[PDB]
């Protein structure tokens, strides 16, 4: 499915690595402006104890960096692909998580797609599911590789209340690919909450390709809760997923005397911004 | 300072910047000029009288109700009522008293001066000038200060303005109500004004934002690779460091250039308004001006002078009429 | 001090601001991370298989000490070009990431391979971006370049359907659709590929040689650092003006122990100025506050220097409990470093004033000092005198309920006044 | 000029030339805010003139201290002097007043 | 105007004219006192009734 | 900015804003000093009035 909903005063995080307190810098970046719409996309790929394809997943355009929120129970958004139509012409980049890893690389991937989906791949039942990985089937002219620690730190409240909002900001600003994130439990069940957040760099490198495309990964072999219908074109539709796009903005930012964030103006907003 | 706004504790900078010549004794001296302006400037306003005089121990004027406006002896700062609220509406930003957080971000060779009289010797000369205008009229600002009753004075306050004697001598009940009522009032006004000492308050906010605005260009590159100066000197050879130092110091330059040039014009602006408000004290206070609306709106009667931060504020009593009838007249 | 700050031998009486004291640092300190382990570039340079312009071979560096004094002997060296930093100051110096992109070009292209260029290989094979920072080294390789019958090995892009960002790789061994036709592999009728070879030969002259060209780029920006210069750390001090040298930061001042959050990427403070104010040790990673070493203005408060040729010192806006009281060789900037120290220190609110003594008696006052104090010079045997001014001679009025005072005579005075009217009239 | 070439020399001279311009530009700002106070001045000169020496002024502490009786003009090299005759009182009795 | 008098619609000469810092904006401020003190002179000298 | 590489002219635009921008604080100048000619005169007319 696909749905729209108001970004709200969300996205904004730290451009520099100083510390400053008291200040009231502006900046001038890629930014993902306030009160956008932020599109909804959900993976529906369940029916009974039958295959039934779904042929979900449609190419998302990637233009001037991504923001990304995701309330995902334990692992179910994995990781993310970077590049231009994934053919043995053109090299692109892969985003994949692991149980305590992040194996990110590029490569000229001529075809990554198995899902493995599952005649028993009903979560209420059972959620059997193990290295179900089927991926880098090949490698044409493929050798720049990286791992590190997981993007994502999962934290569990032992309970569904405190969902977390994995808020992400991919940008592609000379190579060097900013992945901001900060984790904000505070969710209760509405979406994009009223409030205010900020987010904290995690990795930075260079590598140098376009991307002119975008597409997530799930751990399709143990998925549930995909209500479908044929919502679109500013209607509502069940998704846990968020998609938003940057622009180049400029924003005033109120930074705490603690060394936080605490408010920002948008300048290129209504008038009295 | 030259020395240290301009460059950093760095002996290259410094030495570079020798070269230009007197683009900075010009700016101390011109600095040094407005300062001493400055003290003038209170001294001009203020002490006005030769000597300081002292209100009797006993408060009776003839009904007037002058305690708004004297000294109290219990304040700490012995300042009046009506000070002490001009004092609390206007806060300053620095007055450089043994400092040894943004006025703490000026380690840049910018220091505020304090002046030269200090706001409880100024309160003195309001006081002084006070006493002598409610204890003799105005015989004090021509000559030795001579005694005369208040209900004396105002009459012939009233007989400068072509109102005989009568009309207080046979009022003057009245009179002495509604000038207590007006002092009363004009302090709950002033109180509830959401903002009644603009003027003062701009000026202050003016050199402060001017101060600001100075500290705040050190962090512009002026087209250099870096807009902090110990890092050129550490990134850079001689050769190069000298072009970008060189850049540096004209951009600094001309932006303290820029700030004197502007303290110079505001500094003849409130050198004007000096000297109108040393005028309008001479006239107004140690006399009664005949002049319209300079003394207020109506027909002048006497003014009170009183400290504020920065600046002087003239309470004038003055006599407006009021409701009147038709006649036929020849 | 005086009679050399303006340019006379009698100075009159009042009160010159003359110069300024500050103290003086007393150690330099350095504090780099403790790093032992060397990054090789033997094998960054030492190899005979560098790759192509299309695809240039890019070598990250990590955490090791940049000792580039050894490094001149393995190439000629024909140009040493460098941006941002100058070439012999690197050494002292410390980098958040440093890449070595290198490949091969032709001669003629080897200016080309700079910020904001244009042409065949800075839109199509290789963009440097216009803010870079970095060096770019070049040399020849016909040594080992050159076959009798040809070097079948070496290639570049000629044609690129847009011109790239920089710092991007563009490997593509795609078609290109010349004319209109779209062949799908045919590469016969207009359909050439995208791509020419080097074959190369002693034969060919200069210009035409391959230049082999390597270009170091780093990001000399607030981050923790990973490659340094080889320069031996020294120990912390603290509440102590110092000489600093953080992680490749020059600076003066006093380091205090600091209660700021720091966030885990966070590595310098700021404030309003673009100086930092906080800094994280590199080998201790704590938080300490920077700031600068106490200094002021002196005025130089002298009578008529024909009358005497003592002075009394004032230190603006100074609590001089501190050094002022208790002053050392090699601490402070004047170098009249000669006063005892222990006699005639007198607290003004516009600080300290030493040389002048203090006295409960008020005169009217000839040199203004501030904050309602004077100096002048007065007798017991003589000496410079502070004191708070005498703002007139206190008298009292007999007002009365039936009093008034009438002058029974007068006077005719004659005053004066001065006023300016014009100045002179300059042309230039 | 002489010692120096004209790729290099003309830079030199620009920079010379720049720093000569800033200067004379700081000469004439300080001669126009001069100038203005000047102007100030005189303007109350003229009025002391037109007040103090035209006639008698009733201002209070403007034409000297004191009653103002009367005023003479004096010229001098880029000024006037202004003689004000003041009438100022002397001893004094007390008195009871009704 | 700063953004059209100095450099003329030209990005590559805004950008370079921000490192000069708040410069002009201090000019906008000035020019801005003046104006609004014209507005000022006209009234004190007529809106006297 | 049609002649020349991004390198060379930075520095040739700087050459233009810097003279440019002093040709404006110029202009800012005189008007300051006088805006305080007229508001001398304007105080005038308004005591006159
Ligand atoms: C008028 O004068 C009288 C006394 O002469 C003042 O009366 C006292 O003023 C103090 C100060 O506020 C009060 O605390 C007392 O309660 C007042 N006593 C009485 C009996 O009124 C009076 O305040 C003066 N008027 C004004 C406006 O201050
Ligand atoms: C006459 O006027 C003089 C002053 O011009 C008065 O002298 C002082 O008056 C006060 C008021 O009581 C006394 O405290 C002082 O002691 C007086 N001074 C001296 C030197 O005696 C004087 O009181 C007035 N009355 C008479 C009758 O002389
Ligand atoms: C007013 O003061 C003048 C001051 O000069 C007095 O004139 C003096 O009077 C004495 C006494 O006769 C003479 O010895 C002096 O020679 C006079 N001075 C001059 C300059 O002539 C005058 O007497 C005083 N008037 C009154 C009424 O006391
Ligand atoms: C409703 C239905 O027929 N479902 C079929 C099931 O009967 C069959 O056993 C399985 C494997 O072939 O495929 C599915
Ligand atoms: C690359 C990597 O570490 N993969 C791990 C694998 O080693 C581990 O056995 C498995 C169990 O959770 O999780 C995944
Ligand atoms: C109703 C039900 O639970 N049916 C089966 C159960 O018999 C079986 O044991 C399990 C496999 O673990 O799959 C399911
Ligand atoms: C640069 C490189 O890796 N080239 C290889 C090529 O030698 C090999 O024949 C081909 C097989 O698919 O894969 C690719
Ligand atoms: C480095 C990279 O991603 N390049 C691709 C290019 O191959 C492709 O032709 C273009 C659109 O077709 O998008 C971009
Ligand atoms: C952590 C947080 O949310 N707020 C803290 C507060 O708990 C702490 O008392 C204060 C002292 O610096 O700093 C802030
Ligand atoms: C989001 O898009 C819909 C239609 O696609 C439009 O009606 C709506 O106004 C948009 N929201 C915002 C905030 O622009
Ligand atoms: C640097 O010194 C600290 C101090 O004990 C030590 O813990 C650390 O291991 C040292 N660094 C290396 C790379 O050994
Ligand atoms: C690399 O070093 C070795 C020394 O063992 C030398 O023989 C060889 O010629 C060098 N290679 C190049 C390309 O200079
Ligand atoms: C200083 O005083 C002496 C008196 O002994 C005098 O001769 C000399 O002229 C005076 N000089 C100045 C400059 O006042
Ligand atoms: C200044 O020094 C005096 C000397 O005793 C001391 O009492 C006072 O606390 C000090 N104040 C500051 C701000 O250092
Ligand atoms: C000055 O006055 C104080 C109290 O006002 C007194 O204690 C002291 O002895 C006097 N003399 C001095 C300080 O020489
Ligand atoms: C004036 O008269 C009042 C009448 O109440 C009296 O209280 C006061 O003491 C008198 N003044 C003098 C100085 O005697």
């Amino acid at each position: 499915t696909q749905s729209y909903t108001n970004s709200f005063t969300r996205g904004v995080y730290y451009p520099d690595k100083v510390f400053r307190s008291s200040v009231l810098h502006s900046t001038q970046d890629l930014f993902l402006p306030f009160f956008s719409n932020v599109t909804w996309f959900h993976a529906i790929h369940v029916s009974g104890t039958n295959g039934t394809k779904r042929f979900d997943n449609p190419v998302l355009p990637f233009n001037d960096g991504v923001y990304f929120a995701s309330t995902e129970k334990s692992n179910i958004i994995r990781g993310w692909i970077f590049g231009t139509t994934l053919d043995s012409k053109t090299q692109s980049l892969l985003i994949v998580n692991n149980a305590t890893n992040v194996v990110i690389k590029v490569c000229e991937f001529q075809f990554c797609n198995d899902p493995f989906l599952d005649v028993y791949y009903h979560e209420n039942n059972k959620s059997r599911m193990e290295s179900e990985l089927r991926v880098y089937s090949s490698a044409n002219n493929c050798t720049f590789e990286y791992v590190s620690q997981p993007f994502l730190m999962d934290l569990e409240g032992k309970q569904g209340n405190f969902k977390n909002l994995r808020e992400f900001v991919f940008k592609n600003i000379d190579g060097y690919f900013k992945i901001y994130s900060k984790h904000t439990p505070v969710n209760l069940g509405r979406d994009l909450p009223q409030g205010f957040s900020a987010l904290e760099p995690l990795v930075d490198l260079p590598i140098g390709i376009n991307i002119t495309r975008f597409q997530t990964l799930l751990a399709l072999h143990r998925s549930y809760l995909t209500p479908g219908d044929s919502s679109s074109s500013w209607t509502a539709g069940a998704a846990a997923y968020y998609v938003g796009y940057l622009q180049p903005r400029t924003f005033l930012l109120k930074y705490n005397e603690n060394g936080t964030i605490t408010d920002a103006v948008d300048c290129a907003l209504d008038p009295l911004s | 300072d030259c020395t240290m706004y301009i460059c950093g504790d760095s002996t290259e900078c410094s030495n570079l910047l020798l070269q230009y010549g007197s683009f900075c004794t010009q700016l101390k001296r011109a600095l040094t000029g407005i300062a001493v302006e400055q003290d003038k400037n209170t001294q001009e306003v203020f002490a006005q009288v030769k000597q300081i005089y002292k209100t009797p121990p006993i408060k009776y004027f003839g009904g007037f109700n002058f305690s708004q406006i004297l000294p109290d002896p219990s304040k700490p700062s012995k300042r009046s009522p009506i000070e002490d609220l001009l004092f609390n509406k206007v806060t300053l930003a620095d007055a450089g008293f043994i400092k040894q957080l943004i006025c703490a971000q000026k380690f840049n060779g910018l220091t505020v001066l304090p002046p030269l009289l200090t706001d409880e010797m100024i309160a003195q000369y309001t006081s002084a000038l006070l006493a002598g205008t409610i204890t003799s009229g105005w015989t004090f600002g021509a000559g030795p200060a001579l005694q005369i009753p208040f209900p004396m004075q105002m009459a012939y306050r009233f007989n400068g303005i072509g109102v005989t004697q009568n009309v207080l001598y046979e009022n003057q009940k009245l009179i002495a109500n509604q000038f207590n009522s007006a002092i009363g009032k004009i302090q709950d006004s002033l109180s509830s004004t959401p903002s009644a000492l603009g003027k003062l308050q701009d000026v202050v906010n003016h050199n402060a934002q001017a101060l600001n605005t100075l500290v705040k260009q050190l962090s512009s590159k002026f087209g250099a690779i870096s807009s902090v100066l110990n890092d050129i000197l550490s990134r850079l050879d001689p050769p190069e460091a000298e072009v970008q130092i060189d850049r540096l110091i004209t951009g600094r330059l001309q932006s303290l250039q820029t700030y004197v040039t502007q303290q110079l014009i505001r500094a003849a602006e409130i050198r004007a308004s000096a000297n109108l408000a040393a005028t309008k004290m001479s006239e107004c206070v140690l006399g009664q001006s005949k002049r319209v609306d300079f003394c207020g709106k109506g027909y002048h009667l006497m003014s009170f002078p009183q400290s504020a931060p920065h600046g002087v504020v003239f309470l004038h009593v003055t006599y407006v009429p009021a409701q009147e009838k038709n006649f036929t007249t020849a | 001090e005086t009679k050399c700050t303006l340019k006379s031998f009698t100075v009159e009486k009042g009160i010159y601001q003359t110069s300024n004291f500050r103290v003086q640092p007393t150690e330099s300190i350095v504090r780099f991370p403790n790093i032992t382990n060397l990054c090789p570039f033997h094998e960054v340079f030492n190899a005979t298989r560098f790759a192509s312009v299309y695809a240039w071979n890019r070598k990250r560096i990590s955490n090791c000490v940049a000792d580039y004094s050894v490094l001149y002997n393995f190439a000629p060296f024909f140009a040493f070009k460098c941006y941002g930093v100058s070439p012999t100051k690197l050494n002292d110096l410390c980098f958040t990431n440093v890449y070595a992109d290198s490949f091969v070009i032709r001669g003629n292209e080897v200016s080309q391979i700079a910020p904001g260029q244009t042409g065949n290989i800075a839109d199509y094979n290789y963009k440097l971006p216009d803010d870079f920072t970095g060096c770019v080294i070049a040399w020849n390789s016909n040594k080992l370049d050159s076959k009798v019958s040809g070097n079948y090995n070496y290639l570049y892009r000629l044609f690129r359907k847009s011109k790239l960002k920089p710092f991007e790789r563009d490997i593509s061994t795609e078609i290109y659709q010349a004319g209109n036709k779209p062949c799908n592999g045919v590469a016969g009728f207009n359909c050439y590929f995208p791509l020419q070879s080097y074959g190369f030969r002693p034969t060919y002259g200069v210009g035409h040689q391959p230049y082999r060209v390597v270009v170091l780029s780093f990001e000399l920006l607030h981050a923790p650092a990973t490659v340094c210069g080889p320069k031996k750390s020294t120990n912390l001090v603290k509440n102590k003006c110092v000489n600093f040298n953080f992680n490749g930061l020059t600076g003066t001042g006093v380091l205090t122990e600091s209660n700021k959050k720091f966030l885990p990427f966070q590595q310098f403070g700021r404030d309003i100025a673009d100086t930092t104010d906080a800094v994280r040790d590199p080998q201790t990673l704590e938080i300490l506050d920077i700031t600068p070493c106490s200094f002021g203005g002196v005025s130089v408060i002298t009578p008529g220097t024909n009358t005497s040729n003592q002075v009394a010192v004032l230190y603006q806006g100074v609590n001089c409990t501190e050094v002022p009281v208790a002053i050392h060789a090699d601490q402070l900037t004047p170098t009249w470093r000669v006063y005892s120290t222990g006699s005639n220190v007198f607290q003004t609110r516009a600080g300290c004033l030493i040389g002048a003594e203090y006295v409960n008696n008020s005169y009217e006052c000839d040199i203004p000092i501030g904050a309602g104090i004077c100096a002048s010079y007065q007798t017991q045997s003589q000496s410079i005198i502070a004191y708070t001014m005498s703002l007139g001679a206190e008298n009292s009025v007999a007002y009365s309920n039936n009093s008034i005072a009438i002058p029974t005579n007068f006077t005719i005075s004659v005053t004066t006044e001065i006023l300016p009217v014009s100045m002179t009239k300059t042309s230039v």
